[PDB]
RNA sequence: CAGAGUGUAGCUUAACACAAAGCACCCAACUUACACUUAGGAGAUUUCAACUUAACUUGACCGCUCUGACCA
């Protein structure tokens, strides 16, 4: 007795005719990362995240924050290619990221994060500590 | 059969018999690998001569020395003389002798008088039935006046190809325009003869193809030639 | 579970593997480089596999055969016997490819011979009457053949 | 003494820790995370950051390595984490970016060991 | 592009010096090749038997 | 085996390591430029080949047939690498023989 | 020369923004060679404006493909 799939089978895709043809993965890395992408994706059958993984809410996590400030990404990008063009232009950063020797400004990177990617970082970190939950419900 | 009519040319080419000139950068390549060759490499018995000779001579029954020898072959090289790559066709721009540019492969063109105007065009000849385009490229070689040549010929599938219609005033029903294929060829050995050679044909690199080629031939001409 | 819908997920020996020649295509070809120059050699015949790996063409595979040693005697400059004057290495780089298109074959053939450099020899033809198949299997190929056979 | 997820001895990378530090070289970038076991990620280094590119000079290099391990070993300090695991494949060991790496987190203060559990 | 893999070097990890010379052929063509001795100018005798 | 015929290990200086590495960035950069202009052209004449052949298929289907069927002529085909500088139709070099050492 | 169609370096139903992303691709190291790996490099939103984020919505401009015009 057989019973067909609820769903697609997992090489259902790949043709096997001109397997010869087909290119193989060829390395352990492009396998893992295939492998990976795939364990990301929703399956039919039972997996490990549907008994351990956290469940969440279908609906969408309700924002109680300030409205997104607006910027000009044009002119954002535009001055941030002509300040990486002169860095890659300055010879001696340059020969120092050759030698391997380079060094950046920890306290400069910190505070410009600080206002450029800090609110979504603080915020990750926030919900992994589980106060979201706690407050607010 | 059909209002098109069918024409199977032939593109006779001759690839350079010297390599092209070295960019700089390109002899800088050269001097470097040459440079890690000498740095990386043993000592050669002229060396280990030449040194085993320095120590003996400062120490104190060779006859020849390393430096001797050196420069024997030095005046043995300036004896000899070596091929010019810069030839009479070069400084004549002789474009129907073989040799000229010969750091450049060169491609064959021949004149017909099609509408009371010379167009310059490659070889063609008309398809019959029960022969293949490349015996028509054949026939084309022999018809081809008073050359002895000798080709290589590369597959079967055509090379390209050239559509045109006639300008209103042999187009009828029964010869509305005509297509010509291309096939490209090796010229191994061989040569027109002295009696016509202005008049007959010329040979040309791909830069000015352009000058003697209508715009559309030249567009599809440089589909399938190369400039290698 | 045969039973369960989710039967067959775990096979994985259908994705893998278990010459004639077409009238179209050319069955095995062999690419034969000599040159007096090794280093040349091998450096054009890498470039050829590594051209036939962007153009997607199989290589069977690709190897060498024993430097074959030609020495140069001269005659003497006022005399008549013949003296040791130079001695020339002779290797041949081989290139082993199948499954090349006739209509291809022409444009391959054409860019190897201008990409060609100078001092080296190129011959591609069949290599096909001379294939014995004279090798020496290894254990699981051997045991797969032998439970064929069996 | 919480339960680290002990098993998955038949395939790699094994799940027996609480934090887990991860390295994504990509072709045009290189991207640190430390994460949860459950999925949860806890913090972040990559350099499509505009505040680490300004002065790095190239994101797929060394120097871009030990800036990001840097800056990631000091965003752990600050979150508080300081103990998490390593599991990298062999080659990817013994590439000199991660040792550089290495370098850096254990010169920021992260431990690279995790502390074992308390079972009695 | 017969210049496309014609400056190489020699990928071996012991050899002796070898130097730029000179072949010449039957014909008188010219081909640049590595010897051991600093024979800048080599040319190949013709053959007694292809006569 | 001998190390008489080691050679002793100059020193490279700071520029001259500088000017390696400069020179093989552009290298880079050039053997990239050599292989885009390789692809496209090959591209350019592989399309260009497709296109005649599919003109011919229109024209005639046995011509196309007969074009599409492979030759036996080809493939004895040798070729020579091009030399440094063009031969001397006029030279008598002095006799000689090879020998085989194995 | 006219009528329709199209637009991110090669590809992508990549681009919510925090950000122009992933892969292939190019060079050096190992290898006869290939491949893996390590260490390096090149890259793109065709250009103007619209209350403004706007590669993303609308125009003009620009660049390509198809069909008619011209046609040895």
């Amino acid at each position: 007795r057989r019973t067909p799939p609820l769903g697609p089978m997992p090489n259902s895709d790949i043709d096997l005719s001109n397997l010869e043809r087909l290119e193989k993965y060829r390395s352990f890395d492009r396998y893992r990362r295939r492998a990976e992408q795939e364990a990301q994706a929703p399956h039919w059958w039972r997996t490990y995240r549907e008994y351990f993984g956290e469940k969440t809410d279908p609906k969408e996590k309700i924002d109680i924050g300030l409205p997104p400030p607006k910027v000009s990404r044009t002119q954002q990008l535009l001055e941030r290619k002509q300040a990486i063009q002169e860095l890659r232009a300055n010879v001696e950063e340059e020969r120092a990221a050759r030698l391997r020797t380079a060094s950046v400004p920890l306290d400069a990177v910190r505070a410009e994060w600080e206002r450029t990617c800090g609110p979504y970082h603080k915020q990750r970190l926030a919900e992994y500590y589980g106060l979201y939950r706690d407050l607010f419900h | 059969g059909s209002p098109w009519r069918l024409l199977g040319a032939l593109c006779l080419q001759r690839p350079p018999v010297v390599s092209k000139p070295l960019t700089p950068l390109q002899e800088e390549m050269a001097s470097l690998l040459q440079q890690i060759e000498i740095e990386r490499s043993l000592y050669s018995d002229h060396e280990l001569r030449a040194l085993d000779e320095n120590q003996r001579l400062a120490k104190k029954q060779d006859i020849l020395l390393a430096q001797d020898l050196e420069d024997m072959w030095e005046q043995k090289f300036l004896q000899f003389k070596l091929g010019a790559r810069i030839t009479e066709a070069d400084e004549k721009n002789d474009r129907t002798s073989l040799n000229r540019k010969l750091d450049r492969n060169l491609v064959l063109l021949v004149r017909e008088k099609f509408g009371d105007q010379d167009v310059w065009i490659l070889p063609q000849a008309e398809w019959q039935p029960g022969e293949t385009l490349r015996g028509t490229a054949e026939r084309t070689l022999a018809t081809l006046s008073e050359n002895n040549m000798e080709a290589k010929f590369l597959g079967n599938a055509p090379c390209g190809h050239y559509t045109f219609k006639f300008p209103q005033a042999m187009r009828t029903e029964s010869n509305l325009g005509a297509k010509v294929f291309f096939f490209k060829a090796l010229l191994l050995t061989g040569d027109f003869s002295q009696a016509g050679n202005k008049g007959h044909h010329v040979w040309v690199t791909k830069d000015e193809l352009g000058d003697y080629l209508k715009p559309k031939y030249l567009a599809q001409v440089r589909r399938f030639v190369s400039d290698l | 579970y045969k039973t369960k819908p989710t039967h067959g997920i775990g096979k994985y020996k259908h994705l893998i593997k278990a010459n004639l020649g077409t009238d179209y295509e050319y069955g095995v070809l062999n690419i034969h480089l000599t040159a007096y120059d090794m280093t040349l050699a091998e450096s054009y015949a890498q470039y050829v596999h590594n051209l036939c790996n962007s153009l997607s063409i199989k290589v069977e595979e690709s190897y060498a055969m024993p430097t074959k040693t030609i020495e140069v005697l001269q005659l003497q400059d006022q005399g008549s016997k013949m003296l040791l004057d130079s001695v020339l290495t002779t290797h041949e780089r081989v290139v082993q490819i199948s499954g090349l298109s006739a209509t291809f074959a022409e444009i391959f053939l054409e860019i190897i011979q201008s990409s060609l450099p100078e001092g080296v020899r190129l011959s591609v033809k069949e290599h096909t009457e001379e294939d014995f198949k004279g090798r020496f299997k290894a254990r699981p190929e051997l045991e797969e053949l032998l439970a064929k056979l069996k | 003494v919480a339960r680290k997820e002990r098993g998955w001895r038949t395939v790699f990378p094994s799940r027996e820790f609480w934090h887990r530090l991860r390295v994504i070289r990509t072709q045009h970038h290189v991207e640190a995370l430390v994460e949860h076991q459950n999925g949860k990620v806890v913090v972040s280094a990559s350099t499509r950051e505009w505040a680490i590119k300004k002065h790095l000079y190239s994101t797929r290099n060394v120097v871009a390595c030990e800036s990001i391990g840097r800056v990631l070993a000091q965003r752990c300090l600050e979150a508080g984490i300081n103990f998490m695991v390593y599991q990298p494949t062999p080659w990817e060991a013994a590439s000199d970016s991660m040792k550089r790496l290495q370098s850096a987190m254990t010169e920021g203060g992260v431990v690279l060991r995790e502390p074992q559990r308390i079972y009695e | 592009d017969s210049s496309r893999a014609s400056l190489t070097r020699v990928h071996r990890q012991a050899y002796a010096r070898l130097y730029p010379v000179l072949l010449v052929k039957q014909d008188g063509s010219t081909i640049h090749i590595r010897y051991r001795e600093p024979r800048r100018m080599l040319a190949m005798p013709i053959d007694l038997d292809t006569l | 085996l001998d190390k008489a015929r080691e050679r002793p290990q100059v020193e490279l200086t700071f520029e001259e390591t500088e000017r390696r590495a400069l020179l093989l960035k552009k290298w880079s950069l050039y053997k990239q430029q050599e292989r885009k202009m390789e692809r496209d052209t090959i591209r350019a004449m592989l399309e260009a080949q497709q296109e005649a052949l599919e003109e011919l298929q229109l024209e005639s289907p046995k011509l196309h047939a007969e074009a599409i069927k492979r030759d036996p002529n080809l493939f004895p085909f040798e070729k020579e690498g091009p030399h440094y500088t063009p031969p001397i139709p006029n030279y008598q070099p002095p006799e000689g023989r090879y020998n085989d050492i194995t």
